[PDB]
């Protein structure tokens, strides 16, 4: 309108947006900085790197733009574009990339009283250090700070932001279920705000944001951990299959492969810091480490079983370990012509008894290898489920705290 | 403020940002540098490039922009837009793939004196040679060479600000530690001219590298399958599985050494330590397949077509069997039918010949099995002191 | 007071940085380029581009920024932002993206004859078509390529630098900034003008300056991380003429077992190559020649099992194939009677049988120590034939091979 | 040229501002009239949960200063005009994600002599839609574009969507326009619904920017024919050679490699569908539940073919053949399943030994033939069991699967098609 | 020059750059448009983008930029900023995911007679429609659509420089073959109003794929997976290895799936013939493991359990093995000890018959694997050659 033109000519006429507004030398600003969470679209935990898709809820006061709205057909308010007017220079301190200042420069509102308001939009990508312990049964405390990059302690006063109808201090991250997309990784848990001061320097004051999320582990325990069990009962099978099926190297060689692969397949997800070993990665150490001395001793059972006389004697200690002791523990009991013939016959019959004793020590040491095999069975049995259900029950026990700290 | 308004204005009314802040030409302008170090944000070791976030505090003086605070309501600073004066064109000499000087044009401090303070931030990508021959147990040793790109030293001059780069504020990074960190000052001359100088400073961080992470998702694996290969001298033959288990030792291996030769830079300078020693394991395992294919060939003899020569029999069945000691080794139609008889007990008498002769050369075999075992044994203890 | 300020207003006031320099109708102005490589950053294949950190030197003369050094102070010299000045636009043709122009742009030097000398550093990518034929043992031949472009040869005449009267025809390497980059190292390095001639010299292609850049890979990291680990895998298939032909001995497990770390290892390398369709990279070339042979191999892994586990039920043993594969290439008493000559005639029959099972396996051994040094020799051939071309691809002994000169400082 | 001298006067003379509404009073609304037209769906990258749109964004509007009367000038009807000189109705998508809120080509604007205004900018939006993987890759996905002024307040400014005339009578147009001739279909995805609408949010209030919206919502439905080829049906043919293990006699020492190598291929599989899809943790696709499913099923049958082998090769000398386990394997089972002079006195004592020796070994040897038998029963038994419920739950799955058409009507609680072949009234 | 420098301050003096070139309203400017393909940079099948270098010449004339050489010491053409003056917004109509127009605002050859000519570079990413029936050996057709914006056929009119693009300056793709381009300039019209007409120029390229890396990549490693398939028929079955064998070239051909899947295009309009190859292939390994199965079974069965029926002797023992002709294949005490004796007699003619009957099974078993070997051999190369020799002909 002609009338919005005359005020804007009037206020604009010296007004010098380089020039921080104070009535009189000395003077601070009070500046309200309140953050509203649109989208919490990534945490891409390999360069350790939040993105969020936020607006700024700004507020100052700047004396120079104020009117009487009786002298200009009650106009009570003006939006002017954002760069025609002072304002502070609040970027997000702790962002991964370069980019400190806001993306979307929505022009500000103006109050006849002077009151400046502005709310831009951005996507910012902030930086958070991941804590890689319970991974991926995690719970992260990932932090925006938000300051003046120019002025000071001496030069701005920031405050927390005011609620809609302003009475009160609002000291939390807004918001507003008409916009939100939940991410469905990620449940936000708590989101306060909070003013920071350093003791060392008294010029330095920010305002931060805290967003504690808990991860949903659903993705990673369909896709690692059911085929790790799985692959974890077979290892413990192998200990059940008979020696003369010659298949045990087969089996337990390919669980071995399949959890090294399976643990190889991870890096493109796990982050890369070395501060600690996360749950999952040594959930699978755990179960390689198991498989391949399943391994090993399914080459002692099979050495053990395919042993005769010929070749080995067996030791007393063998015998009265695995013939005596266990077994009972692990229910696991058990005229010239004629005479060239009567030669021939004899020899038949000495030839069949030799044979016979060997075969019977043959029996015995196939006997020990049964048993070896069943004591093996048990034992790894029990370390894997009292293994597996240790491991898991620690992940479980992993929560955000009641109480945000901030 | 109406007095800074007026201050700026007058201020900037006859100033010429394209001419050097000195009150005479012959002068130098004395700039004191300082780089702050606020995050280590990677180190591309491929590619080799280190990004780091950093703040880069320049001071100055600038006389054309004094002013006497009676004046002016008692006002003594200022901050101003950083396009509205002149700036040093600072310029990082070694950049690889970012912006070669500052690009966020925040505003600066000045003083009623002229003492202009500027720390504006940037992302410098610079480049840094990798040393991959102790990875992952490396240190790196890469710098930052920043100086002024058009002015000589006699026009505009620079000084480290302190000896050191500032890392009160550093975020720790959790993949490197900071060993040390330090800034020099280097004049350079050229056979044109001596007295012209030209300056610029360094800055260079030693970063340790923490291993945790390689060591577990990487080298743990492949000490396992290392181990894993020697027990093959175990397994019995009869079992018919040693080239299975050989096999799949050798698979795993082959892929563990496409996982390192993908985390390494392809630089020639150096045979890093990793590869060398994963080569040497390689070449182990072959060595294993094909001494166990010996094995498997002579536990197969047939006593028919072979009879054993008597330094095998002497070597492999005499000596040395007695010197290992843990372990557990040996040391009408009548005259038909009694023709038939007969017959049949030559055929045992010839089939147990030959039998014999199968189990000596089983015998053998075995033997030449515990022999490798105990020289695999020796080299794990062998090795498992090298890290110590 | 700093005369330089009123100096550059001088000069500055009344000048048109839209305007080319040109004294008169007929004046073509000598734009003077030269290259100084600090870091040859990186060679990328899969996109066919090298990556170069670069400043470039480029002189001219604009005879409005000249002024009289007496009437200054004897300031004969000063820095003018290059935003307010007239520069030839020589940009990098041969680029992958679209950066055109220089990326930092720097003040430009003017002294008082109305020389201009500026050196603008710059990140360039650009396009070089690689030749995969001898990889890993290749060398590249990568080309800069620089032109103006907004001035053709009749406004602007592009040459190379000369110091001391003698043409800068390299490009330029200090060996205290130079840093070497381990996988390549720089054999010749020539620049020179080129010119379109099917245009004409009113095109603003017409003319421009080719730096070359000659890169031979070295190789002792690719050698001893694929190489030497693929010919140790790949030589493990001989093996199997070893094993013996009957359950247990797996033959079959070793033989398809080497053909699939065969694959792999042909994996590894596809991922290492430019995706053209014009050759097959050398290492390629002997993945796939082991992977066939290792394939026969198993064919005849598979006839010599096939032959050994021969029994008189099925195949009948010829006298002829015998003879080729053994001679050439290598009341009550007569029940218990008739009971007793039972018995012993089934046991004759039962060795008999086992005899010419025995006859079968030997004809199996003599085939598989024939086709053993069959194979071996074909591999060791081929190894060393395929390695040793790979090990006498050196780089030509000059620049341009018509040329007699070296081309160096 | 009269129209150098009408520009001059419309934006010199009467002295134009551009950050100023066009109302005459400081109280009035300016309605700015929205339409979107699809020009192509380029991508919708389910690992990110991105939408990358090509669109036309049709904004109109009124301008009194941009006025004139068309016969004192020549006979001027229409102007082009930068937009960067004339008041422009910032209008962002707010929903995205590569913080791209504007259009990207900054077009003229076209002035008719009545002052009506129409900017026809297109724009490239990445936007933000969350990944609905219940049925992958069966599923449909619900997208959406939403577009909201921020520089003013409904107070101010008041979006509508964009209205059209047939016979005289103008209704809204609720829809995205898609130009059939030009428009090329997606590969991988079919447009089924496209609505639009104005939203209102009452619980707020006028006086702000988050009041008004205009949301376009894509309906699409992925074509599931790479997915079926290269995925589903290797996979279910590979996991059907399981079954075979039972039928693969025990003396050929090959059950346990052919079943182990069957779960190894579906890890494979598993490894694909896990690259394929987003992190989400709202429920396990469809693809994935059968993975499971099978891979669950392939471990049972690994199991059941190593007891199957234990059974195999027991022996009188290790174990003892209860007369339960005969009657139930090799009588009832097997009938339910339809299964098919010392000298003398020395060689007289040395053969009644002999013919001891070979009648115990005999009874050895027939022994270890009926613990064979008890091996294939379980076999036969395993088999008859496993293959039905193989089948069955494959069947089910992809059936069910294959049954998830999209509602046939957006915005269940509406009766109304949003079809630009019915419009309101 | 001084003349240079008069001329273009008196040249820009009044000139406004937001007005046609028209001495009356109107007329229309007239615009000569032609395209310069520099270098086919990529092409996407699966978002069936094609991404090219290119400049966009255009040539038209400005009535208010004439001047008299005489009067500025002879200067006949300058060089101006295209910032300066107006241009014709032109836009690529089918764009992807590129920028719509012309950004790099280089500078412009402008003569005495108003004739201006500026040839900006440009990457276009167009939207390609895509075929894949063919794949790797396809042939693709698809286009740049180019128009004015925001002027109508009575305000801007553009028209083709040529009736074909120019290549003259073309680099070689090195993965496609330039086997046709062409260009045609299109009206339109709407049902409003006949008077205003809407034009554009397509411009088409014909591409033809030059497939070897495809083929030595993915098409011979099938060809080998389905050689070594069908070499399990001759392995006999006592060597325990028939399925190690198959079954090790079943989950190689299913690693290989991991290539195929990130090499191929994945989109679902159509099955590429790759495609089908592939699946035959799959369908192929399969099959042969379940005959070796059923095989692998008959090998082993016993008499005591199953009995040979007459068919499966008449048929597989009779009839079959002679009509095989590559095969060579053929076609007190002493009571007790002498009860003793007759017992072992007769067991050991038990044994026999048992032993016939197996033997005649494992008969059986050969010859099936025969059978199967030579079908199986067959069935590859008619396989691969009916999905390849038919396209292959076209060409
Ligand atoms: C330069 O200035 C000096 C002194 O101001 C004067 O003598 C001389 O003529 C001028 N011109 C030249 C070319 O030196
Ligand atoms: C006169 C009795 C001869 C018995 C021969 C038994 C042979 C068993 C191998």
């Amino acid at each position: 309108s002609v009338m919005e033109d005359t005020l804007l000519s009037v206020l604009f006429e010296t007004y010098n947006p380089k020039v921080r507004p104070a009535q009189t030398v000395g003077d601070k600003v009070t500046v309200r900085v309140g953050l509203t969470l649109t989208n919490l679209l990534i945490l891409n935990e390999k360069i350790e790197e939040m993105t969020t898709n936020v607006f700024l809820n700004l507020a100052w006061t700047d004396y120079r733009l104020q009117w009487d709205p009786a002298a200009y057909e009650g106009i009570k308010d003006l939006r002017i574009p954002s760069s025609d007017v002072w304002q502070p220079d609040i970027v997000l301190m702790n962002n991964n990339d370069g980019s400190f200042e806001i993306t979307l420069h929505v022009n500000v509102l103006v109050q006849h009283t002077g009151a400046v308001s502005w709310q831009p939009s951005a996507i910012y990508r902030s930086s958070c250090t991941i804590k890689v312990m319970y991974f991926p049964f995690d719970w992260q405390n990932c932090t925006m700070v938000f300051k003046s990059y120019t002025y000071d302690t001496s030069e701005v006063t920031l405050q927390h932001a005011l609620d809609a109808k302003g009475e009160r201090e609002v000291k939390e991250i807004v918001i507003n279920k008409d916009a939100f997309t939940e991410n469905g990784q990620w449940s936000i848990e708590h989101k306060p705000s909070r003013k920071n001061w350093r003791s060392d320097d008294p010029s330095y004051e920010d305002v931060t944001f805290y967003l504690i999320i808990q991860r949903k582990p659903l993705f990673y325990i369909v896709y690692t951990i059911i085929p790790c069990i799985l692959i974890s009962i077979l290892a413990i099978l192998v200990f059940y299959l008979p020696p003369d099926a010659g298949e045990k190297m087969s089996l337990s060689i390919s669980a071995l492969l399949a959890v090294t692969v399976f643990l190889l397949l991870l890096a493109d997800k796990v982050p890369e810091t070395s501060l600690s070993v996360p749950i999952i990665i040594r959930y699978l150490m755990f179960i390689m480490i198991l498989v391949a001395f399943s391994v090993i001793l399914s080459v002692v059972v099979l050495n053990l079983h395919h042993r005769s006389p010929n070749t080995h004697t067996m030791p007393n200690w063998i015998r009265q370990i695995f013939i005596e002791t266990l077994p009972p523990f692990l229910w696991i009991q058990r005229p010239q012509d004629l005479k060239e013939a009567v030669e021939a016959i004899k020899y038949i019959a000495e030839q069949l008894e030799s044979a016979s004793e060997f075969d019977d020590l043959k029996k015995d040491w196939q006997y020990v290898a049964m048993v070896a095999d069943r004591l093996f069975l048990y034992v790894f049995f029990v370390i894997c489920s009292i293994g597996t259900f240790s491991i898991f029950l620690d992940a479980s026990h992993n929560v955000p705290p009641d109480n945000p700290f901030a | 403020s109406e007095h800074e308004t007026r201050l700026v204005a007058n201020l900037l009314e006859n100033y010429n940002k394209v001419i050097r802040p000195v009150e005479h030409h012959t002068h130098f302008v004395d700039i004191t540098v300082g780089l702050q170090l606020i995050q280590l944000i990677s180190v591309d070791e491929v590619n080799q490039i280190v990004e780091t976030n950093v703040r880069l505090r320049q001071q100055w003086i600038d006389v054309r922009l004094r002013w006497n605070p009676a004046d002016y309501g008692g006002i003594k600073k200022i901050r101003l837009p950083s396009d509205d004066v002149w700036l040093p064109d600072l310029v990082l000499y070694n950049n690889a793939d970012g912006d070669f000087a500052i690009v966020h044009m925040t505003k600066l401090l000045l003083d009623y004196t002229g003492k202009i303070m500027w720390t504006p931030p940037a992302i410098f990508k610079s480049y840094c040679e990798i040393i991959v021959t102790h990875f992952p147990f490396d240190q790196q040793n890469c710098t930052m060479k920043l100086g002024i790109w058009t002015y000589d030293g006699t026009k505009v001059s620079i000084s480290p600000e302190s000896d050191r780069p500032d890392l009160s504020t550093f975020m720790e990074s959790g993949e490197w530690v900071m060993k040390d960190y330090r800034g020099w000052k280097h004049w350079v001359y050229y056979t044109c001219c001596p007295d012209t100088p030209y300056l610029d400073i360094t800055y260079h961080f030693i970063m340790q590298r923490i291993p945790l992470y390689f060591v577990v998702n990487v080298i743990i694996p492949c000490l396992l399958f290392s181990f894993l290969t020697g027990l093959v001298f175990y397994l019995p033959t009869d079992s018919g599985e040693k080239m299975t288990l050989s096999i799949s030792v050798l698979l795993s291996l082959t892929v563990f050494l496409l996982v390192i030769v993908e985390l390494i830079p392809s630089t020639s300078s150096a045979v890093p330590l990793i590869g060398k020693y994963m080569l040497f394991t390689m070449i182990f395992v072959i060595s294993s397949i094909i001494i166990t294919v010996v094995v498997i060939n002579t536990h197969h003899r047939s006593p028919s077509t072979h009879t054993m020569p008597q330094w095998v029999r002497k070597i492999f069945i005499d000596t040395i069997p007695n010197v290992m000691f843990f372990s557990t080794m040996k040391r009408p139609d009548v005259k038909s039918a009694i023709e038939g008889v007969k017959y049949i007990a030559e055929h045992m008498k010839s089939d147990e010949e030959s039998s014999n002769a199968a189990e000596e050369w089983k015998y053998v075999a075995m033997v030449i099995d515990h022999i490798l075992l105990c020289v695999f044994m020796l080299i794990c203890i062998i090795g498992t002191v090298s890290v110590f | 007071e700093n005369e330089e300020g009123r100096l550059i207003e001088k000069l500055l006031g009344d000048y048109d940085k839209r305007i080319i320099p040109a004294k008169t109708l007929d004046h073509i102005i000598d734009v003077t380029l030269k290259l100084t490589l600090t870091n040859l950053i990186s060679l990328n294949e899969k996109e066919e581009a090298l990556t170069t950190n670069v400043w470039i030197e480029i002189q001219w003369n604009d005879y409005r920024l000249s002024w009289n050094t007496s009437e200054y102070e004897g300031i004969d010299l000063v820095r003018i932002p290059s935003e307010l000045l007239w520069l030839p636009d020589v940009v990098l043709e041969n680029n992958v993206d679209g950066q055109f122009e220089v990326a930092y742009y720097a003040n430009v030097l003017v002294y008082n004859d109305g020389s201009m000398y500026w050196l603008p550093p710059a990140i360039y990518r650009s396009t070089c078509p690689i030749a995969v034929t001898y990889f890993p043992f290749d060398w590249q031949n990568c080309s800069l390529v620089f032109r103006s472009q907004t001035y053709n040869a009749h406004e602007v005449n592009l040459q190379l630098s000369a110091e001391e009267g003698e043409a800068v025809e390299w490009i330029h390497i200090d060996p205290e900034d130079f840093t070497e980059n381990g996988e390549w190292t720089i054999r010749h390095r020539p620049a020179k003008k080129n010119y379109n001639w099917q245009l004409t010299k009113d095109d603003t292609d017409f003319q421009e300056i080719i730096f070359f850049l000659i890169i031979q890979r070295k190789p002792l990291f690719y050698i001893i991380n694929i190489i030497a680990p693929c010919v140790l895998i790949s030589s493990l298939v001989v093996l199997v003429y070893f094993l013996p032909a009957q359950a247990g001995g797996q033959k079959c497990t070793l033989s398809i077992s080497v053909l699939l770390a065969q694959t792999i290892f042909l994996f590894l390398i596809a991922q290492k190559v430019p995706e053209t369709s014009l050759n097959v990279p050398l290492i390629g070339k002997y993945l796939i020649f082991v992977m066939f042979v290792s394939m026969l191999i198993v064919m005849n892994c598979v006839i010599v099992l096939n032959v050994s586990l021969r029994t008189p039920n099925t195949h009948s043993l010829s006298e002829k194939i015998k003879h080729l594969f053994l001679g050439f290439l290598p009341p009550e008493i007569k029940s218990c009677v008739e009971a007793c000559n039972f018995i012993a005639k089934s046991t004759k029959e039962q060795n008999d049988s086992g005899s010419e099972n025995e006859n079968w396996v030997l004809i199996g051994k003599v085939i598989d120590k024939a086709c053993f040094w069959i194979a071996l020799l074909l591999f060791s051939i081929g190894t060393l034939a395929i390695f040793l071309t790979g090990h006498f691809n050196q780089v030509p002994e000059f620049p341009f091979p018509g040329d007699p000169r070296k081309y160096v400082p | 040229n009269e129209e150098e001298r009408l520009i001059n006067d419309l934006l010199i003379v009467n002295k134009y501002n551009k950050h100023v509404r066009p109302v005459k009073h400081n109280n009035e609304v300016v309605n700015i009239a929205l339409s979107l037209t699809l020009s192509n769906l380029i991508s919708l990258k389910e690992t990110d949960e991105t939408l990358t749109s090509n669109v036309w964004m049709d904004h109109a509007w009124y301008d009194h200063r941009l006025t004139w009367n068309a016969s004192e000038y020549s006979d001027i009807s229409i102007l082009r005009l930068p937009p960067e000189l004339v008041w422009i109705p910032d209008i962002v998508l707010q929903n995205n994600n590569d913080g791209q809120y504007h259009v990207a080509y900054f077009c003229n604007v076209l002035v008719r002599p009545n002052g009506y205004v129409t900017w026809l900018p297109p724009a490239i939006f990445r936007s933000s839609c969350p990944i609905n993987v219940l049925y992958f890759p069966f599923d449909w996905q619900n997208c959406s574009l939403k577009f909201t002024a921020l520089n003013y307040d409904a107070n101010e400014i008041t979006m509508d969507l964009m209205t059209d005339t047939i016979d005289g009578k103008d209704y809204p147009i609720e829809w995205i326009i898609i130009d059939p001739e030009a428009f090329t279909e997606n590969g991988e995805w079919e447009i089924i619904h496209k609505p639009a609408k104005k939203n209102i949010y009452p619980d707020k209030f006028p006086n702000g920017t988050n009041y008004q919206d205009v949301t376009f919502y894509l309906i699409i439905r992925r074509k599931p024919l790479f997915y079926v080829i290269n995925f589903i049906t290797p996979c279910v043919l590979i996991s059907f050679l399981a079954s075979l293990a039972f039928y693969l006699p025990a003396e050929s020492g090959e059950k346990m490699s052919t079943a182990i190598s069957v779960l190894l291929a579906q890890a494979v599989f598993l490894l694909l569908t896990s690259q394929r899809l987003p992190e989400t943790a709202l429920a396990v696709p469809l693809i994935g539940k059968y993975l499971m499913f099978i891979m669950s099923l392939v471990t049972g049958v690994i199991v059941n073919c190593g007891i199957v082998l234990n059974f195999h090769f027991r022996t009188p000398s290790t174990h003892v053949l209860s007369t339960r386990v005969k009657q139930i394997f090799l009588e009832k089972l097997p009938r339910i399943l339809h299964m098919s002079h010392d000298e003398i006195k020395s060689g007289i004592d040395s053969t009644n030994y002999i013919v001891k020796q070979i009648k115990e070994k005999n009874a050895y040897d027939e022994e270890v033939g009926n613990w064979n038998l008890v091996g294939q029963t379980i076999d036969r038994l395993s088999m008859f069991i496993i293959t039905p419920v193989m089948v069955l739950g494959t069947i089910f799955i992809f059936v069910m699967g294959n049954f998830n058409h999209p509602p046939a009507k957006p915005f269940e609680g509406d009766p109304f098609d949003y079809s630009s072949d019915h419009p309101r009234c």
